[PDB]
């Protein structure tokens, strides 16, 4: 299992539980 | 009397104590080629009376059996590792069924 | 390993038996090797190093 | 370069813990282990350039506590004694790191495990390389902290939580003595460094004023240091933690229970060698405690029926043997047995873990029977390790146990003879339960269940290479190190280990041997082999189960419950403390007694005095 | 519910797709910051003793055989 | 972690009472109780429980351990239990 | 509540330094055993009282009481290092107790229970809060490498140099400090998770995460390199210790 | 409370066997003589005065 | 299931806000007198005597006469 | 064997034999058959 890609599109959880906005705008 | 509630308790205790005695026999008999003879001896001992009808001749017998059984306990009895008392009880328990985590807490306006 | 009425044992891999045998034989030989050269040291007879 | 030996494991641990989401369960496994292996290679280089090229290396980073004439610094002491333990800690830590990646491939929280392991590696490197008592004290406390964290690896596991808490309290009560020792030795020398007290450690000859009565000064300091080492070596005083410490994961237990934190208490004595030799009173009580602990553990391990529990008592017996070795000014056999032990018990721990996790995670003697032919590799490994453990003639363990027993016999002091007797009678017990372990498993009809045997899978290759390396070690290292470091005045230790002229009995420990006592522990070993084989293979019809009337079940309970220490100590100390912290301090001191001055104590007093004043 | 909590040290089975890419960066990150530790230590490691045989640490070090006397510290 | 279904459990569970010598292995049924239909002594009730425990690693709590007086209760139980 | 143990608790203890020790040189010496026999038994009695406690706030306050009773020993033990260690311990305590009350108050602002019975298994969730709480508990656990240990080691050194008996009782305090704080940590954020009471809960957002950053950096800075703090006040402590006497 | 009764015996064996090592007096049973060094038992290299 | 606060079980509320106020219980009883006289007047006196004795023994070793204190 | 319960127990777990693992008596010490031969080879030749 050292060659298969991981089954994760993004690290689970939100940093400081702040949901990222729609792409393109700031924080 | 004609009340089977008392005898059903007797038929319950006999099975419970037989199961516990067989468990302890397995614990004491680390090797099994002695466990066969020991288990046979325990089974035969439970058939020594096998004919009790009077209620006055059972309480003394159950008290004597409990006292004799509790005298040897094998301080380290067998418990399945995932059993309640084993070596991996609550190893990696299944997460609780319903719990949610809110994200936007501590915001303003 | 061939399967039986409950014990369907799996045979050990190729390198989990020959490696063990050929590594344990080294220790078996080494016991006597140290019992021959440095063996006469601790027996009470023929103390080595100019003795 | 010498800073890379210590700081690389810390850096790897920090980056793995901070970015354990950036790296998968295998990225941290291949990164922290690689960093630890690089540190091990650095330690090997330092050993080549110091142990053989005899020139110790010294340094000082920055002043830690720059108070008045209390100079505390971040310096390290890369000494000849220290680098041997650098090898011991780094090699075993890297091998354990390689061991765990196979074991932890199924355990979810993988990266946290190598993070904790690297924290432990960094802490004990800081301890062993240290040169100041207080700067060694941070390593001393960090070893306990990492031990707690690793045994507490299973936060859900209730037993692990209680075991970790009790281990922390008992270790704190233990190193209480050492903590007192730092400032005990400071009040006579007005310094805390090692090189400035080993230069002149024999000059002070005055007394003190302790709590009760005036006693000696140096002897009291050494007594406190030994009490501190008790907590980190499971001596007679406080050894409640180690038997219950194997409630966590296995790969750490090969590193914390039988390999390295084992070495902390003995290395306390070993590092401060020219302090205990000038306190003969402390040496005698050290010998008593070491022999007592060794015998107690050796007779403790025999009844227990678990893989990890019994070998913990074997580790404690080796602890007692090493403490005695450090108690008779014969520190050579102490470090030699330390180096041997870190091989032939770490190997056994890896073998036990391999046979445990490959058999549906079961560690028992009563239930699991025999499956030796199912897999010969790790059984050959564990057989080699056991042969070292008993110390079969002309093996790695023989070259330590034989010489330590001979040294015990030679010294005619009131403690030498008693402890030699205790060690001789403990050899029988250790050779008994070691072969009991060899027999109750893999050499009996299989008493396990029919499902686990079908689900059989041998040791994976990445976890077998550490076993191969340890087997290669603990078959040649004893022969290689017998001459070079215990060889009647070997010139590589220099100032690392100092032995006083008066208490130097080595040559007559070999040239005055009666030959009727040197080869006797092999006789107890073969007698134990015979009795164990007879009881556990053939003659078990009455020799195994004793269904007598009285005094025999209680004999079973006395050693199973380990002398009721967990009962008497608990009820009479901690239960009483918890009872009187609620029914004494919270009843008759603050809440209820002097609270007659706060609410309901004076508030109602002024509800009568103030009332009858308007009329 | 494990996906909701951040688990800064990584989730239980956190397996990023490009974990090899991150591991390459992490290993490179250790090496680049390890050099200042090695470089800053070169001004340290005072060992007045001269080994009987030459070691390979003479190229980056000079604090050996120089601090002989102890009357001008 | 295969979690064997009813197909592989109907045979293993019934083999326990099939090997019992007191009961004749000619009219053994997946749905039968040994009290009356099979004619077993009232003491050997828990012995079958121990024997099946030696096959599947699971120990029912003693409160309802002997509540299984029928072969059906044991097999539905051992399927219900996940770690068996 | 974070400044009752932050600055409102340091008035009297610091008031001893400025208006009692140099003010009454001949009276503190005559009353030294009384302060010892008060503080040594305080560190024991309060610590024992701490164990049998259920409220989350009260345990931290009792630990603060024990820390102040410990620093009082090192302050009245007139030593050039005892007083400096007293000041270091007071600063370190002002940091760590403040951090601990914020840590136990962020739980209250979300659930409002203040009971350890309800709290449990908070490592399976809000792990960042668990890490911060563990770090600050270790700081209160009196480990070397944190600013506290620098604080009480000098206290013990100053006490032992004067009286041997008082140092043992004082160090009983840091022995017993592992009985309540570690128990609280393992009973609040490392137990078995219960969904019956804590149905839902979040983790620390950007505010309380940044709140602990100055605390953490100051803690580590004054723990690993307390030189600047000692450097800035060696003259004043020397002047304070040497007063009234001329030998 | 019955455990304390076994506790006394368990430690009693250790101290009892410790006293037995006093009843044999192995100190006087040395088969050799105390070790002696040159130069006043190496007085110059163990302290004292040059 | 949208309440972030605890359920505040009835049987736990009394346990919580009962130990908070123990003045009513701990007013006058036989065991209280023994406990107070053995652990609030006895132990402090013993430890104070030990401390002053230690100071006196320290003074004697140096030879200086003990202070009255 | 006999015992009215022993025969059922032994008969049920009759797979404990496992002829391949019938008895681990020769397998207790695996490396004798090669070590002694190697020792004899190295001893008879260097004379
Ligand atoms: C003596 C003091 C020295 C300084 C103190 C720092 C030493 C290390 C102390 C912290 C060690 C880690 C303990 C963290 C708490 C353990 C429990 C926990 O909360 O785990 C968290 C935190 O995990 C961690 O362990 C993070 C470790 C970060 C610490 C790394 C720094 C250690 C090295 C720094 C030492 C100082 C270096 C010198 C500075 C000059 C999450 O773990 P998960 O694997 O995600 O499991 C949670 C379950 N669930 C996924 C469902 C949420
Ligand atoms: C090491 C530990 C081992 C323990 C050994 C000591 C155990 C105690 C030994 C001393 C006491 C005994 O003999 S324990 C022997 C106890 N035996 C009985 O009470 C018989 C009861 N008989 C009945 O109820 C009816 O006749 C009937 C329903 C037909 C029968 O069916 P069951 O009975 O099935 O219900």
């Amino acid at each position: 299992r050292w060659a298969t890609p991981g089954h994760e599109e993004r690290p689970k959880g939100y940093f400081m539980n702040r949901t990222p906005p729609a792409p393109g705008q700031s924080r | 009397a004609a009340y089977f509630a008392r005898r059903a308790a007797q038929k319950e205790r006999v099975r419970i104590l037989y199961r516990r005695a067989l468990k302890d026999t397995l614990n004491w008999a680390v090797h099994r080629h002695i466990f066969y003879r020991d288990a046979s001896d325990l089974r035969e001992k439970f058939n020594v009376n096998q004919d009790v009808e009077d209620v006055d001749r059972i309480d003394k017998l159950i008290a004597h059996g409990e006292a004799e059984y509790n005298k040897w306990r094998h301080p380290d009895p067998y418990i399945v590792p995932w059993a309640p008392g084993g070596s991996k009880f609550c190893r990696n328990p299944t997460p609780p069924a319903g719990i949610e985590i809110v994200y936007n807490y501590g915001l303003e306006d | 390993g061939i399967t039986y009425k409950g014990v369907t044992v799996h045979t050990p891999k190729t390198w989990h038996t020959v490696t063990g045998k050929g590594l344990c034989a080294v220790m078996w030989f080494w016991i006597l090797y140290r019992a021959k050269q440095d063996g006469p040291v601790v027996m009470g007879w023929r103390h080595p190093w100019d003795g | 370069m010498y800073l890379l030996i210590v700081f690389l494991p810390l850096l790897g641990s920090s980056v793995a813990g901070f970015f354990g989401r950036f790296l998968g369960s295998e990225g941290s496994a291949i990164m922290t282990t690689t960093c630890v292996s690089f540190s091990s290679i650095l330690s090997l280089i330092a050993f080549y350039e110091v142990a053989l090229g005899a020139s110790a290396c010294y340094l000082r980073i920055a002043p830690w506590i720059s108070s008045e004439m209390f100079d505390a610094s971040w310096g390290f002491l890369f000494d000849s004694l220290t680098v041997v333990m650098l090898i011991v800690v780094t090699f075993i830590s890297s091998l354990v790191h390689l061991y765990s990646i196979s074991y932890m491939s199924e355990d979810p929280h993988s990266p946290r495990f190598m993070c904790y392991l690297s924290i432990f590696t960094f802490f004990m490197l800081m301890l062993v390389t240290g040169d100041n008592f207080l700067q060694l004290f941070l390593g001393w406390e960090g070893v306990g902290l990492a031990s707690y964290l690793l045994i507490h690896f299973w936060f859900t596991r209730l037993q692990a939580d209680k075991a970790a808490i009790k281990a922390m309290l008992v270790n704190r009560v233990g190193d209480f003595g050492l903590a007192l020792g730092i400032l005990g030795c400071f009040t006579l020398f007005q310094t805390v460094d090692f090189s400035t007290i080993f230069a002149c450690a024999s000059v002070p000859r005055n007394s003190w004023i302790f709590c009760n009565m005036r006693l000696n000064a140096i002897s009291l300091i050494c007594i406190l240091l030994f009490i501190g080492a008790v907590g980190k070596s499971a001596q007679i005083g406080l050894h409640t933690w180690l038997p219950d410490a194997m409630e966590g994961p296995t790969p750490v237990s090969a590193l914390i229970h039988a390999a390295t934190m084992v070495t902390a208490g003995v290395f306390m004595i070993a590092r401060c060698s020219p302090l205990f030799e000038y306190s003969p009173t402390a040496l005698i009580v050290i010998t008593f405690a070491g022999a007592m602990t060794s015998f107690l553990a050796a007779t403790t391990g025999i009844l227990q029926n678990d893989l990890k529990r019994v070998i913990a008592y074997s580790t404690c017996s080796q602890l007692g043997y090493m403490i005695f070795a450090c108690g008779i000014s014969n520190y050579s056999v102490s470090v030699f047995h330390l180096m041997n032990h870190a091989f032939f018990k770490a190997l056994l721990f890896l073998s036990a873990g391999s046979v445990i996790h490959a058999m549906s995670d079961e560690q028992d003697m009563r239930k699991m029977g025999g499956l030796a032919s199912s897999f010969p590799l790790t059984y050959a490994m564990m057989l080699i390790g056991s042969l070292s453990l008993i110390g079969f003639p002309f093996l790695t363990g023989f070259y330590s146990k034989d010489v330590i027993l001979e040294l015990a016999y030679t010294k005619y002091t009131i403690s030498g003879n008693f402890a030699f007797w205790l060690g001789s009678v403990s050899v029988l017990f250790t050779s008994y339960y070691s072969f009991r372990l060899l027999f109750l498993t893999f050499l009996v009809p299989t008493n396990s269940f029919g499902r686990d045997i079908s689900r059989c899978h041998d040791a994976p290759i990445p976890m077998a290479i550490p076993l191969i390396l340890l087997a290669l070690g603990s078959l040649f290292v004893g022969y290689l190190a017998k001459d070079m470091m215990i060889g009647l005045g070997t010139n590589f230790w220099a100032n690392s280990l100092l032995v006083l002229p008066k208490n130097e009995i080595l040559a007559e420990s070999e040239f005055a041997a009666p030959t009727i006592i040197k080869l006797i522990p092999i006789l107890f070993s073969t007698l134990g082999a015979f009795v164990a084989y007879n009881v556990n293979l053939v003659a078990d019809q009455f020799q195994r189960a004793f269904q007598t009337s009285t005094f025999c079940n209680r004999l079973y309970s006395f050693f199973n419950k380990r002398w009721f220490f967990d009962q008497v100590l608990n009820d009479f100390l901690v239960r009483s403390f918890l009872r009187f912290g609620y029914e004494v301090s919270f009843e008759a001191l603050d809440k209820g007694a002097i609270e007659i001055l706060g609410p309901y104590g004076i508030s109602y007093t002024f509800r009568r005095l103030a009332e009858r004043i308007s009329q | 519910f494990r996906a909701k909590v951040w688990s800064m040290t990584g989730g239980p089975n956190c397996r990023p797709k490009h974990w090899r890419r991150n591991t390459a960066i992490a290993m490179f990150g250790v090496f680049l910051v390890c050099i200042p530790i090695a470089k800053l230590s070169a001004k340290l490691e005072q060992r007045p003793h001269m080994p009987v045989r030459p070691i390979p640490s003479q190229i980056w070090c000079k604090n050996f055989g120089t601090k002989d006397d102890y009357e001008k510290e | 972690d295969d979690h064997l279904s009813r197909e592989a459990v109907v045979d293993r569970v019934l083999d326990v009472v099939k090997s019992f010598p007191k009961v004749d292995p000619s009219k053994v049924t997946p749905e039968v109780h040994f009290q009356n239909d099979l004619g077993l002594d009232s003491l050997d009730t828990v012995e079958i429980v121990m024997a099946i425990e030696e096959e599947f690693k699971l120990e029912i709590p003693d409160k309802e351990a002997d509540k299984i007086d029928s072969c059906s209760l044991a097999i539905e139980y051992v399927y219900n239990h996940p770690m068996s | 509540s974070v400044i009752l143990a932050g600055i409102l608790l340091k008035f009297g203890t610091y008031g001893f330094l400025r208006f009692s020790i140099p003010m009454f040189p001949e009276a503190t010496l005559c009353f030294t055993p009384f302060i010892y026999t008060l503080s040594a038994i305080a560190i024991i009695y309060t610590s024992l009282t701490t164990l049998r406690q259920i409220d989350l706030k009260k345990i931290i306050a009792y630990s603060s009481v024990a820390h102040m009773n410990l620093v009082t020993i090192g302050m009245f033990s007139l030593n050039i290092q005892g007083i400096g260690g007293s000041i270091l311990l007071m600063l370190s305590h002002g940091l760590v107790s403040s951090a601990l009350f914020l840590c136990v108050g962020v739980l209250y602002d979300r659930h409002k229970t203040r009971l350890v019975r309800y709290y449990g298994g908070l490592v399976s969730t809000m792990p960042n809060f668990s890490t911060i709480f563990f770090f600050f508990t270790l700081a209160n656990m009196s480990l070397p490498g944190t600013s506290s240990f620098i604080g009480e080691f000098l206290i013990l050194v100053g006490a032992f140099q004067r009286n041997s008996l008082v140092a043992t009782l004082a160090a009983l305090g840091m022995i017993l400090g592992a009985a309540y704080s570690l128990w609280l940590y393992n009973r609040v954020v490392s137990g078995n998770l219960k969904p019956d009471f804590l149905h839902k809960f979040s983790d620390l957002n950007g505010r309380e995460v940044f709140i602990f950053i100055p605390f953490l950096v100051g803690l580590v800075w004054m723990g690993v390199y307390p030189k600047v703090f000692l450097d800035c006040m060696h003259t004043s402590v020397s002047n304070l210790v040497q007063h009234g006497k001329f030998h | 409370y019955e455990a304390l009764a076994w506790l006394s015996g368990g430690l009693g064996f250790f101290v009892g066997l410790g006293l037995l090592a006093v009843l044999n007096d192995k100190a006087s049973k040395v088969p050799f003589t105390p070790r002696v060094y040159p130069y006043d038992n190496l007085r110059v290299e163990l302290g004292g005065e040059p | 299931g949208g309440g972030m606060e605890t359920n505040k079980n009835k049987f736990i509320e009394d346990w919580g806000s009962a130990r908070e106020n123990l003045e009513h219980n701990f007013r006058w009883t036989r065991r209280n007198f023994a406990l107070i006289g053995i652990f609030g007047i006895a132990l402090p006196i013993i430890v104070y005597k030990g401390i002053v004795k230690d100071f006196h023994m320290q003074d004697e070793d140096a030879g200086r006469p003990h202070r009255k204190f | 064997p006999l015992g009215t319960t022993g025969e059922f127990f032994r008969r049920r777990d009759e797979w404990r034999k496992h002829p391949m693992l019938s008895n681990q008596m020769r397998h207790a010490l695996p490396g004798i058959g090669i070590g002694v031969g190697a020792f004899c080879v190295y001893l008879v030749g260097e004379q």
